[PDB]
């Protein structure tokens, strides 16, 4: 009867996060531990909060323009906007900013040769590395 | 921030008044005149007007445009507003029904002013006391000759009302069909070929009204049995509200029973291949005036179940299909937004807000005898009334 949550995908690669600061949100095609690839997205205020069923970590804005998982919920860094991209079933996850224009999730490696984690850059409507689809 | 909605959902102000059974409703000469007239006004209104029959009907499914929004979005997700097969099914349609009802009410108010007879005080009073009627498709009085829908709803091409100077007049039945002006450009296939809403179409793409009526009668005992089960066999919200992830998994739910009623007006099940009418299809359904009567009884049956299973409400469930307000792959709770419906304070309506149905300005005859009593007393009495009525 338990909820399955969802998979946060980028193309074919799915999002995952392990326990243990603030851990990285790795986008690949191999799940590290149980439920590391399942996310629960509830509405939060006028945005959304994102929770990992495997590590119990929240997707957070972290000092240094990266998206890490954190243990304790923090409303200043754990709320997100999820806006439709305009094509397919692809979405932008967005840092809620005064009136809009906030930085969006970007799936690219840190300094090349992987691993492909989540970062924060300005939205480029054509950039495939920013498109996010969800699958239950 | 500012205004998000040009037409907030507020319901009906003043005294709480009942949504009546359609069979008794049509016998009320004043209520029926007002309904038909109000309906005439909404249907005549420009289809770009967000307070028109088309726009209000067009919220449910097609077209995929924003309804009464002050500012457009950058990238609009083209999909249905209505949530089907999720925990938010009965609650969303409560909001949807009242959105309709407040527009019908506000239109009828201006009609009652037009009357020039001496009994206009009784007209002005009837206009506020007006509500959307329901169709009790679960009550079969043990009569194979019985139909829960009067002739003014499913047969009459012309209905009798009272003109503003007391004279009886015949007018085109606005409850029977709705004429598009024009046909929606995004309507594809068969629905791009119908100038009016169509019920129970035959092989030659035309209405089979007599075949529709035979089919309702023949399933009327089977629906008594099914409604009775649905109300007294479901004890959790999950099994009562949605038909299930794989359609046909929750046979007992309100939605699943509610589904087969849509096809009774909309779809002949013996045809190969299927030729659905408007009511037989989700993205076109809410253009048929009978939709509001069917969904008034859905809201009624939800209210009856609520009385029995009190303080048992929206439970968390997944949202698999993307609607125009709901993200694909998110969780849905009592706090989840019911687009495109907004409160007088410009907040998205939530299930939580509309749990107590009277907050929207209506009740149901069933609840007259237990007014003021406790949840427990209303619980006992109604569970007897369901047993007396649908048993
Ligand atoms: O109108 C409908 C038609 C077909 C199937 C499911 C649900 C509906 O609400
Ligand atoms: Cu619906
Ligand atoms: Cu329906
Ligand atoms: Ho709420």
């Amino acid at each position: 009867l338990d909820l399955p949550g969802t998979r946060i995908l980028n193309g074919a690669n799915w999002a995952n996060n392990s326990a243990t600061s603030g851990t990285l949100i790795i986008f690949d095609q191999s799940t590290p531990g149980q439920d590391a690839d399942r996310w629960l997205i509830h509405n939060y205020l006028d945005g959304y909060k994102i929770f990992n069923m495997g590590s119990n970590n929240w997707a957070s804005v972290s000092r240094g323009n990266t998206v890490l998982g954190v243990s304790e919920f923090d409303g200043q860094t754990c709320k997100w906007s999820i806006e439709y991209s305009g094509n397919g079933e692809e979405f932008w996850i967005r840092v809620p900013r005064e009136g809009g224009g906030g930085a969006v999730w970007t799936i690219k490696p840190a300094s090349s040769q992987g691993p492909t984690t989540v970062f924060l850059d300005l939205l480029k409507e054509t950039d495939p590395n920013q498109r996010i689809k969800f699958a239950v | 921030s500012d205004k998000k909605s040009l037409m907030p959902l507020v319901g009906i102000p003043g005294e709480i008044k009942n949504r009546l059974n359609i069979l008794d409703f049509v016998k009320n000469d004043k209520f029926f005149t007002l309904y038909v007239r109000a309906l005439q006004v909404l249907q005549a209104r420009d289809q770009s007007d967000y307070s028109s029959f088309f726009q209000l009907g067009g919220i449910h499914g097609l077209p995929y445009t924003e309804w009464a929004k002050a500012q457009p979005q950058l990238h609009l997700y083209k999909a249905n507003y209505c949530t089907h097969g999720t925990v938010l099914f009965p609650t969303w349609h409560r909001a949807y029904e009242s959105t309709w009802e407040q527009t019908l009410w506000e239109a009828a108010g201006t009609v009652a002013q037009r009357f020039t007879t001496s009994d206009q005080a009784e007209w002005i009073q009837a206009a506020k006391d007006l509500r959307q009627p329901f169709w009790d498709w679960g009550y079969w009085p043990n009569d194979p000759d019985f139909i829960g829908l009067p002739d003014q709803v499913i047969r009459d091409k012309q209905v009798e009302i009272t003109d503003y100077n007391g004279t009886k007049i015949e007018v085109e039945n606005p409850i029977l069909h709705y004429k598009f002006h024009p046909i929606e450009p995004t309507f594809e296939g068969d629905f791009a070929q119908w100038q009016t809403t169509m019920r129970y179409p035959d092989v030659q793409k035309q209405e089979n009204i007599e075949g529709m009526i035979a089919g309702i009668k023949a399933a009327a005992p089977g629906f008594r049995e099914w409604t009775f089960n649905m109300l007294t066999k479901n004890y959790t919200w999950e099994l009562f509200s949605n038909h299930g992830a794989v359609v046909g998994a929750h046979a007992n739910s309100l939605e699943m029973v509610h589904n087969t009623v849509h096809f009774l007006i909309g779809r002949d099940p013996t045809l190969d291949p299927l030729v659905p009418g408007h009511m037989g299809s989700v993205p076109h359904a809410a253009f048929d005036p009978i939709f509001w009567m069917h969904h008034c009884n859905v809201d009624r049956l939800l209210a009856l179940w609520q009385t029995m299973n009190y303080d048992v409400y929206v439970s968390e469930g997944m949202n698999r299909e993307a609607t125009m307000g709901l993200i694909p792959g998110q969780v849905l709770t009592e706090d989840s937004p019911l687009e495109p419906f907004y409160t007088k304070n410009q907040d998205p309506w939530q299930s939580d807000d509309l749990e107590d149905w009277e907050t929207l300005g209506f009740s149901y005859p069933d609840f007259d005898p237990v007014k003021g009593k406790s949840k427990e007393e209303k619980s006992v009495y109604i569970n007897d009334w369901v047993h007396k009525h649908y048993g």
